[PDB]
RNA sequence: GUCUCGAGCCCUAGACAGCCGGGAGGUGAGCUUAGAAGCAGCUACCCUCUAAGAAAAGCGUAACAGCUUACCGGCCGAGGU
């Protein structure tokens, strides 16, 4: 029923497309309650128990695309 | 005896006090 | 180096100079063991294989005669079975077993028909498009099965277009 | 083929092999592209659950799927490499 990660990340960014070279060129940006809110949506999808280790997987789709994190 | 045996044997006892022949080592403890 | 044999409680096995005679449910399955200064025995109910050297040749029968001897057993409880299914393309072949061998007519449309024949006791027994080769020594049935698929081959021709014949399709 | 000898490393905290079981999700990585979802190509190759599980090693598919391979567990029981 949920959309997935690769979706949700350029909704609240502001690009559409990720880099012809991963993690070396930087183009989209988050902050620290921009991910606090992604991590709300998904539960059936996630295998976490805490609400903390469920944020270290939204992680993980990002730095892999060329986002940087204030 | 190799150190990961070692660490985990210790983690048994850490999920008690609160491989099979690893969990008998363990409750020998 | 020496290897004991617990034979079953179904099981009974007798010995007379160097021919080992296995009896059973089944059947009864004799057998002829040689090799340079290994002895087999049974002491009252035990299959003992014992021999006073330890050299790699001598060791590679030991082990030999051990399965010989657990495969005679399963024998004669449980027995031996190979399944085989009959396959055709464009030419209806009939396998018919006839008195003590299996005959094959009208391989890929030959007037003159292919028999076989059955090694010793075994029992080959045809269900229409599926057949059973069964039987206590593992030496007659194996063979009788491998004589019934290497009944159709075929050197001539490309195998890959022309694959008619029967098949083993279970091994035990 | 077989015999004798030495050396390093693994092993009853159960090795080697074999057979069984498991082989998970975020997620079809992203870009390339109508498409590529372990496995065309470029670059990265990251973290959850757990006893394991690769940004996939080998095959396979137009692509999925399927089969395994790393990796964990069980059976077994003695030396193994
Ligand atoms: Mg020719």
């Amino acid at each position: 029923g949920v959309p997935p990660t690769a979706e949700l990340i350029k909704d609240e960014a502001g690009f559409e497309t990720g880099s012809g070279e991963p993690q070396e060129d930087f183009v989209a940006d988050l902050s620290v309650d921009q991910v606090k809110q992604i991590a709300e949506q998904k539960h059936p999808d996630l295998l976490s128990y805490d609400l903390t280790n469920a944020a270290k997987e939204v992680v993980g789709t990002c730095t892999s695309l060329g986002v940087t994190i204030e | 005896i190799p150190e990961w045996k070692q660490e985990e044997v210790d983690a048994i006892v850490e999920m008690i006090e609160s491989r099979n022949t690893l969990l008998e080592r363990a409750l020998d403890d | 180096p020496r290897v004991e044999l617990e034979i079953p409680e179904d099981v009974d096995a007798e010995q007379d100079h160097l021919d080992i005679t296995v009896e059973g449910d089944n059947g009864s399955v004799t057998r002829r063991l040689w090799y340079p200064d290994i002895d087999v025995s049974v002491d009252g109910d035990t299959v003992v294989i014992e021999s006073d050297e330890d050299n790699a040749k001598t060791m590679s029968t030991i082990g030999t005669f051990q399965s010989h001897i657990e495969n005679m057993f399963h024998g004669v409880t449980e027995g031996w079975e190979y399944g085989m299914e009959v396959f055709y393309s464009h030419f209806p072949m009939q396998v018919n077993v006839e008195g003590d061998e299996v005959v094959i007519e009208n391989f890929l449309g030959e007037k003159a028909p292919r028999r076989t024949t059955i090694h010793g006791d075994t029992d080959v027994e045809i269900d229409g498009e599926e057949l059973t080769v069964s039987g206590p020594d593992i030496e007659a049935v194996g063979q009788t099965a491998a004589d019934i698929e290497q009944l159709t081959r075929i050197n001539d021709k490309d195998v890959r277009v022309f694959q008619d014949g029967v098949y083993i399709t279970r091994k035990p």
